[PDB]
């Protein structure tokens, strides 16, 4: 129901800065997790942003304080990443996720929404 | 075994209740363990579950219901049978029955004082040796009409097993030999399917217990076993219920296929996050 | 075994019932029995179910079904020949139509009160004393009457054995070797299907059963079986159908042909999509 | 066995009291060693203990402690149905309560002096002569009270196993194949971490006692334990807590965890010092 | 066997005296046997010893003491269950305080010359034939309260052996999987140092007697013990006195340690000379 899309990604040296989009299309009333994530190969996913539609308050990546920032359009339904201060170390895949709360039963567990979306940001040098 | 030998209590209103549940408690739990030892009634289970919606028409769920029931009453209705050509429930309940009219062979003797009484003190040997004409003319009458109904119970199952089986041949859209065929390879895959669920799962609990002490003490099949067949993770449970409910017999490409777990390997079986150890990533991150 | 022992009831109307059920039950038992087991009256049914046009002419399904009844019948009349010898079911149910005018062998001490009483009475040693005599009478004339249905019975049937024999190898165009080599035939053939159906059952699920867990526990026979005979699909409906059904010696170029699976392998056995598992793929793309 | 044999004290308000104490101790001590035999109260205990804030809700608890009464309290069950089927203990205990106005099949004999002590002392065979007859028209009657309770024992709790499975089976949101793989899969897991802490347990002894001796006399299996599987270290117990307790499926990423250990090994289980041997590090060197 | 028969001395303050004595004793000797053969009381008595300043607390001495009589009164516990269930014992004992106004079943034909005489020959068939009802109604009377006493003992047990254990799981800082672990392991270091105890013994025996004769004979396993386990002295008295005690599991570094051996071994357990064989070597110089 609820669809993402990414752009922005291409090559840019170290230093660099960089504007990555993601927008939504769908039933966004419901979504109050939107975030950023980052995956390279030889290694798992971390999510270097994210921030509270519901409660205002955001988190950074230790990697991301005072380097990366993301901000979010309410008027466009929009997530936009700047990457300021470009490094090698910064040549993964990237995703943006949208979530739906989650509610646990103690019986059952946690259920709950979430969406992806596929998009690459590689540093040359 | 002696412990559920026949008890006639001779008293009126008393002994047709014994009788009723020493033979029918056999048959309910007879009945019951029939219906639970079969796997079609959880897979029945199994689609009125997952479907959720009263999807399934009425034909269907009636021939699964009636082909479930039919295995399933076997075991009582031989019980019944040979608890009927016994005659010792049926002449303990209907001893106090018996009108004392129309009681022959022998001269009036019979007293109307406690009839009633008499009648099914019979059973018990406590009768009165002036009676004791008149027990026998009841035993020989009761327990002929015993035994009358179990052969007539054993005529009519045959007659039902040979009805019920000349018609599903006769509707089922399949030949005989294609049928045999099919129910060959039910048997090989429930059986080898169990084989391999087995193994499967003793390999997964060997990787787990040596993460956990550094080794695993094996025997020497089972180090054959982990040898040979090693596996990398589990499957979603998605899979699982892919090959889970019933099945009728699709055909695709004017190739048979004869079960879900057949369909979904050959790739006609196969957002929402439920059931989940922990939060969304995002949620973690906080 | 003793359950079935035989109770003689002694009440007039009532004994020859009984023996009616208790010897015809059994029979009829045994005949839907041979019935079920044949295989020729299910692709008898087959025809009858896939030709549903009555296309088959009266001639051969009326010699089917005589050699479906012929086969079948063997039990009951064996079951019903020691029924008979033993005599006393014939007895039990002809007791009380003995004519006491008739009775002999004494002088003339049978009342006339209730005659069919006392009469029915007999086989359950209920006889007075004074009736000794007629009591024995009765037992060596209705067991004589008994034994010489018997006899007769067993008569018939091997005169008819005989002379259905005689008639089958007369008007038969085949000669008797060569349908005893059409019989050997038959039976190899249907010996190797079962065996070949499965095994390729078993191969079959095992590769499906690989599909899901990503192998297979199977036994050193299994796998033998396995890699010995490997299977690339399932064979069609048609093709099952081409070999369910009757057969009648059809010859093609002076050579014979003694089975449907056999003119299959010749090839002289073989737009609608019928009970397919989804649409046409025009549909599917919507 | 000959000790356990059944005694009825032939006194009023005195035989009840035994049988009562006679059945329902042994059934206690089944019940008791029931749920001390499962592993299942001891991981709910462990759950209550670490826990320690009664943070587990009502659902969860509820049904654990349903499980464990239920699979705790077949041989109960089954005890007390053998024991009333029986007969002997409720005649002995309802022989004081038998109304002598509603006893029948004899003429009113019963003296109404000491009514309660007669009938008490009815089944140790005490009984005059003169109450022959009603002696056994109370045995027969309390008797058949027994039986008839006993078959509806078995018959509720035949009913019972139906429902409760019924609707295992209906509210689960699993598969029944995927259960039957997950009970599979707990099995091998508990019989593989027991092995396997056994011979953890003998390594580790061993190493200790060649630290103290120098040498080990171990036998060849011995010989081969120690030479395949070498140990380095004990496990600590914050890992040992993280597999101890209750587990209900959890998924991670879509893929079934199907126990603690399995979700431990998958890494997703896992300031202060406590029940330390010696202080602080700071404080021994003072 | 016969030896340890019971035969009850029918006299007044004799019999019940006899009764415990015969009763009594044999459980003592069990109790005391329990408590020899345990090894928890030797290192109990080893800690009060080398201690030798009542140092432990109360509540550690008091859980080994009721650990300690709680393995030692199984024994017992079931023989007294035992001589209750009989009844001899205790209607031995009890009969001379049966009271006679409370007698019943018969007709007031007991005799109050001397009632306790009579009351206490009864066991011993020594009852008059006018008394015979009596006798049997005080049989079945004490023999009652014997098998009750049984029953509410072994109900008793079983709640304190339920009740015991679901303390011990729930207030033990460690959980369940653990603690069978360390029973495993505390089982496995005894047979072990049990072992090489012996095998270590041996070879400084052989080597001893080696230097006396200046061989040894020695058989082939004896001789694959010397060569394989050579020993070179023997280890002294305060390495066994720091292995010798009560362990409540310290933990070292996070790390679980199970024994005091493993706590020795270690390295966590280890001016003055006693008992020496001669003088300080400035002594022995003189
Ligand atoms: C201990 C056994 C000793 C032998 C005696 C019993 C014979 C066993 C072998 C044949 C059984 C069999 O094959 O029965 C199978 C059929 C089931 O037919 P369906 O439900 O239409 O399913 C279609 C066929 N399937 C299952 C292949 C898909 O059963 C019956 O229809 C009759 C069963 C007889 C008992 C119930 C009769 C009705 C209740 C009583 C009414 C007064
Ligand atoms: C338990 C067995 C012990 C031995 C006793 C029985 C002999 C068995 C061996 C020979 C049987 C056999 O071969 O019978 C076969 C024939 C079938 O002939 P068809 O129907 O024309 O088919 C043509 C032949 N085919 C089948 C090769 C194609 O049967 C009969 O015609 C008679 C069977 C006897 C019982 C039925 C008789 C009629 C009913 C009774 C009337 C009062
Ligand atoms: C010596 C044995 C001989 C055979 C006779 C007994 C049958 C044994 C095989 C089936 C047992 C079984 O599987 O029982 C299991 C269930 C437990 O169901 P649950 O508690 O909801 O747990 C859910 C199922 N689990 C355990 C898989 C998670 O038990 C019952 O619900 C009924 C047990 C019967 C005795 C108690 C009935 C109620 C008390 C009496 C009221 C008058
Ligand atoms: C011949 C045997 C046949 C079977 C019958 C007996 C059952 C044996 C298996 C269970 C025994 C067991 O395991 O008992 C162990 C416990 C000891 O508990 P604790 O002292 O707190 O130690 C804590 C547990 N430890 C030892 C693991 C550290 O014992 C009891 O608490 C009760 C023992 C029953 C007899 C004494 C009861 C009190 C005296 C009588 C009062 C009227």
């Amino acid at each position: 129901q609820v669809q993402l899309v990414e752009s922005g990604g291409g090559s840019v040296q170290a230093g660099g800065s960089l504007r990555l989009s993601c927008a939504a299309s769908g039933n966004i009333r419901n979504i109050s997790y939107l975030g950023w994530f980052r995956q390279a190969p030889g290694k798992e996913r971390e999510g270097v942003a994210a921030l509270w539609t519901t409660q205002g308050q955001t988190y950074y990546a230790d990697s991301v304080k005072g380097r990366f920032t993301v901000s979010l359009d309410n008027a466009k339904n929009t997530v936009y990443l700047q990457m300021n201060s470009l490094k090698p170390e910064d040549t993964a895949l990237y995703y943006c996720a949208a979530a739906t709360s989650g509610q646990y039963n103690p019986l059952r567990g946690y259920h709950y929404n979430e969406y992806w979306g596929q998009g690459t940001q590689v540093t040359v040098s | 075994f002696s412990v559920v030998a026949f008890h006639c209590p001779c008293s009126p209103a008393r002994n047709y209740l014994y009788g009723l549940a020493a033979i029918g408690v056999p048959a309910l739990v007879l009945f019951i363990i029939g219906i639970i030892l079969n796997n079609h009634t959880w897979n029945l289970v199994a689609e009125c579950q997952h479907r959720r919606t009263k999807n399934c028409s009425a034909a269907p769920t009636f021939l699964l219901l009636s082909s479930i029931l039919g295995r399933a009453a076997v075991a009582p209705v031989t019980w019944s049978v040979i608890s009927l050509l016994r005659g010792e429930a049926y002449v303990c309940a209907l001893s106090e029955f018996v009108d004392p009219s129309s009681l022959t062979a022998r001269e009036e003797h019979f007293p109307s004082a406690h009839a009633t009484e008499i009648l099914a003190r019979f059973p018990c040997k406590e009768n009165p040796d002036n009676l004791s004409d008149f027990r026998e003319e009841v035993s020989r009458r009761l327990r002929y009409e015993s035994q009358l109904f179990g052969w007539l119970l054993i005529g009519v199952v045959a007659i039902l097993v040979f009805l019920t089986k000349c018609l599903k041949h006769y509707c089922s859209p399949l030949s005989y030999r294609q049928e045999a065929y099919w129910a060959q390879y039910r048997a090989n895959e429930d059986q080898l399917f169990q084989r391999t669920a087995e193994v499967h799962s003793r390999v997964l609990a060997a990787n787990n217990v040596r993460r956990f002490f550094g080794f695993v003490a094996l025997n020497k099949d089972d180090e054959e076993l982990i040898a040979n067949f090693p596996v990398e993770g589990t499957q979603p449970r998605p899979q699982w219920n892919a090959i889970t409910g019933v099945y009728l017999y699709r055909e695709n490409q004017g190739l048979p296929l004869y079960s879900r777990l057949h369909k979904w390997a050959q790739g006609l079986a196969g957002d929402n996050v439920e059931m989940a150890l922990l939060p969304s990533a995002l949620e973690v991150l906080f």
